[PDB]
C-alpha cells in the first residue's frame, strides 16, 4: 500500500500532436481544465485546444503568435506577438482585449481567475480582465535574475507577496535564483531557490490562517525545503515555527534538481517534482518527509493544480498526461506500519478527517 | 491584424 | 535579510 495514487489521463502523441511540439517553449498547461499547443503545419502556425473534459475533440486554428495561454476556468485565451498582447473569448467569437507594451513580454501566465502576470527583462506587470483594466507595474526586476531562464511567476492569495523564478547555468550546475517582492512593504529579497508556492493555513488555536511561503533548493551544500511564515501575524495570532529540513537527491542524480511544487490545502501536504521525475510528498505543518520515488522517465516540464483530487496535474516530453494525489484509506496506515511515526499519523487523521488511526 | 484566425 | 530570515 502506498501513500498516493498515480493516475495516466491522456497521451497527446495519440492526439495527432507532433513530439517535436511538446515542451516547455510550445505547449501550456496553466489549469487541468486545458491544454494548448503551437504547431507550424506548412508555413501555416496554428494552436491546437484540448478540452480535458473532451479530450477527443481538440480546436486547430490558425495564429499569428510567439505565446498562447488559456484562462484557468473559462474559453478565454490571451496571445501574444512581441510587444502586441491580445485577449479572444472563443464562444463569443470576439477580440476582447488589446494592448501594446514598451519592451517584449518574456515570460507570461495566468495568476488568478481574471488576472494576468507579464514579465519583460526589466519589470513585472498584473493585468485585470475587468472592466477597462490596463497593465500596472508591480516591481522592478532585480540585478540577480540577470540573464536567467524566467520558468515560474507565483503570488499568495491575497496578491501581497510575489515571487519571480529563473535558472542558469554556474559552476557545471543549474542554480536558481528567485525574488522576494512584498506590494505593502516595496522591498525585494533576492534567494537562492529552484521552486516554490505559497499556501493558506490554519494553525491550532489561532483565529486567522497564516500565509506561508515554502521552497525547495538544490545548493552548493544539498536539497533544502523551507516552511516560513511572511509579514507579521495577524493579530492574536501566535506566530508559525519555521522548519527547514532536507530534500534528498541520490548518487547517481548529481545533475537533478526541483522543477514543480503544489501545495494541497485540503490534505495540508507538498507536492514536489524534480527535472528528471522524482516525487516527493512533505506534511506543511512539520516539513516531515512522507514519500519519495521515481514516476516519469521523461522530463516533467510543467504542472497544475489538479481540482478533483486536491493533487498534481503534469506533462512529460512524450506527452504523457498524468496526477498524483494522497490516497486517502492508505495514507494513515502508511505512516503509523512503516515509516513507524505514530505522532504524525494520529496528527494527519485529526487535523484532516482521514480513517486509520484507531489502532496504532 | 488578429492573432487568432476565429472560425467565422 | 529585509523581508525574511532564513
Amino acid at each position: 500500500i502506498l501513500p498516493i495514487r498515480f493516475q495516466e489521463h491522456l497521451q497527446l502523441q495519440n492526439l495527432g500532436i507532433n513530439p517535436a511540439n511538446i515542451g516547455f517553449s510550445t505547449l501550456t498547461m496553466e489549469s487541468d481544465k486545458f491544454i494548448c499547443i503551437r504547431e507550424k503545419v506548412g508555413e501555416q502556425a496554428q494552436v491546437v485546444i484540448i478540452d480535458m473534459n473532451d479530450p477527443s475533440n481538440p480546436i486547430r486554428r490558425p495564429i499569428s503568435a510567439d505565446s498562447a495561454i488559456m484562462n484557468p476556468a473559462s474559453k478565454v485565451i490571451a496571445l501574444k506577438a512581441g510587444k502586441t498582447l491580445q485577449i479572444f473569448n472563443i464562444e463569443m467569437k470576439s477580440k476582447m482585449k488589446a494592448h501594446t507594451m514598451t519592451d517584449d513580454v518574456t515570460f507570461w501566465k495566468w495568476i488568478s481567475l481574471n488576472t494576468v502576470a507579464l514579465v519583460t527583462d526589466n519589470a513585472v506587470y498584473h493585468w485585470s480582465m475587468e472592466g477597462e483594466s490596463q497593465p500596472v507595474k508591480m516591481f522592478d526586476r532585480h540585478s540577480s535574475l540577470a540573464g536567467c531562464q524566467i520558468i515560474n511567476y507565483r503570488t499568495d492569495a491575497k496578491q501581497k507577496w510575489l515571487l519571480l523564478t529563473g535558472i542558469s547555468a554556474q559552476q557545471n550546475r543549474v542554480v536558481g535564483a528567485m525574488q522576494l517582492y512584498s506590494v505593502d512593504r516595496k522591498v525585494s529579497q533576492p534567494i537562492e531557490g529552484h521552486a516554490a508556492s505559497f499556501a493558506q493555513f490554519k494553525m491550532e488555536g489561532n483565529a486567522e490562517e497564516s500565509t506561508l511561503f515554502c521552497f525547495a533548493v538544490r545548493g552548493q551544500a544539498g536539497g533544502k525545503l523551507h516552511i516560513i511564515e511572511v509579514g507579521t501575524p495577524p493579530t492574536g495570532n501566535q506566530p508559525f515555527p519555521k522548519k527547514a529540513v532536507d530534500v534528498f537527491f541520490p548518487p547517481e542524480a548529481q545533475n537533478d534538481f526541483p522543477v514543480a511544487m503544489q501545495i494541497s490545502e485540503k490534505h495540508d501536504v507538498v507536492f514536489l517534482i524534480t527535472k528528471y521525475g522524482y516525487i516527493h510528498l512533505y506534511d506543511l505543518e512539520t516539513g516531515t518527509c512522507i514519500y519519495m520515488n521515481r514516476i516519469s522517465g521523461e522530463t516533467i516540464f510543467v504542472t497544475a493544480p489538479h481540482e478533483a483530487t486536491a493533487g498534481i496535474i503534469g506533462v512529460n516530453r512524450k506527452g504523457q498526461v498524468l496526477s498524483v494525489c494522497v490516497e486517502e484509506e492508505n495514507i494513515i496506515p502508511y505512516i503509523t506500519n512503516v515509516l513507524q511515526n505514530p505522532d504524525l499519523a494520529l496528527r494527519m487523521a485529526v487535523r484532516n478527517n482521514l480513517a486509520g488511526a484507531e489502532e496504532l | 491584424g488578429d492573432l487568432l484566425n476565429l472560425d467565422l
